[PDB]
């Protein structure tokens, strides 16, 4: 189970990372002009837990369990 | 060891010595500075037609992709920096290649989607791969991502074919043939000709610097292999580091007008004499054809331009230019075109007129002198002084005359004398002036009385 | 079946349709028929310099091997009949090839010794093989078998670079650059320029027609393979069927002289004005150099020629030309070069003199008329009649005068009258003649008595 | 045991023929402007038997037992 995972908001995350055992899902988020690509827990793919942890006020997000599924064009700016 | 082989090849490329920025130099005509002067008269003007040697030096890194070399240009192609390149008909080095990574900069291709890898790169496979990616982009992102064109514009006043080859590449005498450049018209100076090149780029395919020169060849290519095939200091290797895709066209402008801002006019419509019929040679665009369009009219060209200001996103765009880099240090390769050519320069000296008007209540005397440029029987230039046959004659109750000079007259001198009625000084110089330019129309008018004569020298 | 694959490929080549004898056509300048006339006078002659459009059509099957394409020409090489070929920078079709048989026609190679077979033909291997054979011949038969040269000679009066490209190939603007063609000199007509190409052939390497088109490709090359690589009716395939080895050179001839048989002079020394300094660009010969030699002198060129009239037989000779054949029907491929160019033609009209001599014992009257070609202020041509100011005046105890006319005079008319002493007919026409050409020197002399006057009109 | 064998005088015999059992040698002959390449008996590699059988009056000849040894440049015109 591998996801595009980057430590900071990148406008183009190319790093394919094997997620650990804590995470079981791929998250991608668009919040303003920024993009996020992270390994994520499916239990926390909700607006309240995503906004607060990423310290963002408004966003759209997408969670999936397929390999390398959290790519930027899953959302539409 | 498979790593000593890498060092041998890398050592061989790095061991080549060449002038990195003079090895690619095209030399057109070399000419002695022979001059020439034709001169003649026609209604209203004295025309002088002067021929002089002139040089042009143009440097360029973006070479053109024509139908003659499209089968040969592709991201990552290995070429010899030799005469073939200067001619824009480069040569593929016939040798196995290494895996090539290409990046296409179309909008919406994020993460890794913008990157290809071809393990046996050739013109067939790399194109098939680049097209697959562009088409995949058309199918997934073209309807929510617009692709405007990046315009690159260049223009020049046409003087000679060798002059145009230096500006647009030796390639040009073939590509720009459908323009049918009226070169008979320029040596007589009856109209001006401007060739402009328009390049509208929608996207590029590029290659990043490989880790080492050996990465561009097969794992088994040896310094001997390159030495056998003529790859050395005379003709070092380059690789296509970038290909620009889009639409390109050449446009001709035949202007009867004699204006000067003719170019600034052309340069300004690309966003004032709407004379000049236009001739366009479009290279690319929709397959449904229209390779050549003509004539103008005015801004059907302007319509032709905007027609390709956005990527229609129906098919992959056509290759229109490429850039090469030296394998040695991955620096961009610049081609330098130099040539001597004969620039024809027409100069018109407009005719002029001098009017003498006497309305004073006194007798007047006019004196008119001037210089005259001419030729003798052998055709050699001559400068001579002249005099009006009317000089010195008594004039006028309502006397008036107009002297019409051809353009080859200059430095007019004028004197005006009037009768005073004084026995001790019968004539007095009312007015005199030298070095008078030949303006279209000049009046020397005198009026008044004997005791208080008046005059005016007026340019109408 | 491995024999159905053969038919597929043979069917594809034979299925191509193209104008077998117009597909290879180079088109230089296309020009409108714009004319021009300069005219002026100088000591002894009235020179007229006329410019006129002219065309040249040259067909050729023997193309030149330069340093720009030597890495690419070899017996059996597969080339695309396309723009690259017309430019003499052909393109190797990148595809596996079949086994190629080559025959070298050096004397003494009998039975089978004159034949090679290369299983993976390339520029490296075929050359290495051809050289091995030539060297093996040098070691075994050169000292008892002489090899004279087969001379091929071509020459032309230089007028324009595009004119010379048509005569010698688009290649020429690069190969013939060290000649530094004085093109400024020809538009003034102060001297003539002739470029000649000498090709001394010592031996050839040739390829016989393969059994079928499929034999030229790898056993596994497919019609698709050729379609993917652009081999089709637009650009059908050719193969190098013959390479000539030896020595070649270009020679320039700058002649101040105005003679006509200048070329017949040049054409005759190759086995009469020894004016003109010479400039040679030798292509091949001994490695010890002498790429350019100049100037003349007289027949150090003649020495330069004979120096390579026999194969020195120290090393394999240099490739200097090649011939291609269509893969479809193995017929020789002819390239056709056409171009329009401006031919400058100088015409000199020599001055002349007319002498009148009166030595008769009677009073005489001379009348001289002539026509005169000239221009007006606008430069337009004019023809006008003229008269000698001495017409009609009584002449002579020992009267003589010489009339000196510029070359622009023509159609002289002369009359001579003498006093008779008869009251009813005082003057009689001794002589009269019209339409007299302007010869260098003509005498009208009269002598004798009143009753028996004499005259003579004599061209000196 | 193969020799260049041609049925008639050729100025360039390229045919490599396996000689039969009657012949055990390769003959080549230059007689005037003509050349001969034949399978031959070694017992008959003498001037008298060669001239008469080939109906030639003057000639030089060469006989050898090595394969493809009767090539034209064995003699010198
Ligand atoms: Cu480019
Ligand atoms: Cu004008
Ligand atoms: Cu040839
Ligand atoms: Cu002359
Ligand atoms: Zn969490
Ligand atoms: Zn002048
Ligand atoms: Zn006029
Ligand atoms: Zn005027
Ligand atoms: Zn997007
Ligand atoms: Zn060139
Ligand atoms: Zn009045
Ligand atoms: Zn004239
Ligand atoms: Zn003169
Ligand atoms: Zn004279
Ligand atoms: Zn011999
Ligand atoms: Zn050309
Ligand atoms: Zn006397
Ligand atoms: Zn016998």
């Amino acid at each position: 189970l591998q996801c595009y995972n980057c430590p900071n908001p990148t406008a183009d995350c190319k790093t394919a990372v094997n997620c650990s055992s804590a995470f079981d899902a791929c998250l991608i988020t668009k919040a303003g002009l920024q993009v996020y690509n992270k390994c994520w827990k499916f239990e926390h793919c909700n607006f309240n837990d995503v906004t607060t942890r990423l310290r963002e006020n408004e966003l759209t997000y997408y969670c999936c369990k397929k390999d390398l599924c959290n790519f930027n064009e899953q959302l539409e700016n | 060891n498979s790593e000593a082989a890498k060092k041998a090849l890398n050592d061989y490329i790095w061991g080549l010595q060449y002038d990195k920025l003079n090895i690619l130099t095209h030399q057109g005509e070399k000419l002695k500075n022979h001059s020439s002067r034709e001169a003649f008269h026609r209604p209203g003007e004295y025309v002088v037609i002067e021929k002089k040697k002139q040089s042009i030096s143009n440097a360029t890194s973006k070479l053109s992709v024509s139908s003659a070399n499209d089968d040969r240009i592709f991201p990552g192609a290995l070429l010899k920096a030799d005469q073939s390149l200067l001619e824009n008909l480069p040569t593929l080095i016939p040798v196995n290649r290494g895996k090539t990574t290409i990046s296409v900069n179309l909008p919406g291709l994020k993460n890794g989607e913008s990157n290809l890898t071809v393990e046996n790169p050739s013109n067939s496979t790399v194109r098939t791969a680049v097209n697959n990616l562009v088409e995949k982009w058309i199918q997934n992102y073209s309807k929510t991502h617009a692709v405007p064109a990046r315009m690159q514009y260049e223009s020049i006043s046409a003087q000679s074919m060798s002059q145009l080859q230096a500006k647009f590449g030796a390639d040009f005498s073939k590509v720009g043939a459908p323009l049918n450049v009226d070169f008979s018209s320029v040596h007589k100076g009856e109209k001006q000709v401007f060739i402009a090149n328009f390049r509208q780029v929608y996207y590029t395919a590029s290659v990043d610097s490989p880790n080492s020169p050996s990465a561009l060849f097969g794992s088994g290519i040896t310094p001997t292999d390159l030495i056998n095939r003529g790859v050395n200091s005379k003709t070092p290797p380059v690789y296509v580091s970038n290909v620009s895709y889009g639409r390109a066209m050449y446009v001709k402008f035949e202007t009867t007008s004699k204006s000067t801002k003719v170019q600034a006019a052309i340069d300004a419509v690309v966003k004032i004499l709407k004379n000049t019929k236009i001739c366009a040679v479009v290279l690319g665009g929709n397959p449904g054809e229209a390779s050549k369009v003509c004539t103008g009219n005015i801004d059907t060209l302007k319509d032709l331009i905007q027609k390709g200001s956005n990527f229609s996103a129906q098919s992959p765009a056509v290759p229109i230019s490429y850039t090469t880099s030296f394998v040695k240090d991955n620096s961009i390769a610049t081609i330098q075109n130099n040539t001597d050519y004969i620039e024809t320069k027409v100069t018109s000296y407009k005719d002029g007129a001098l009017t003498l008007n006497h309305d004073g209540a006194f007798v007047a005397r006019f004196y008119v002198y001037w210089e005259e440029l001419g030729h003798d029987a052998e055709g050699y230039e001559t400068i001579r002084s002249r005099s009006w046959s009317g000089n010195g004659y008594n004039r006028g109750a309502h006397y008036s005359t107009t002297l019409r000079f051809k353009g080859n007259v200059r430095n007019i001198r004028v004197k005006v004398l009037g009768a005073t009625g004084l026995a001790w000084e019968p004539w007095r110089l009312i007015y005199s002036k030298n070095d008078l330019p030949l303006v279209p129309q000049r009046n020397i008018s005198t009026w008044g009385t004997t005791l208080h004569p008046q005059f005016e020298d007026k340019v109408v």
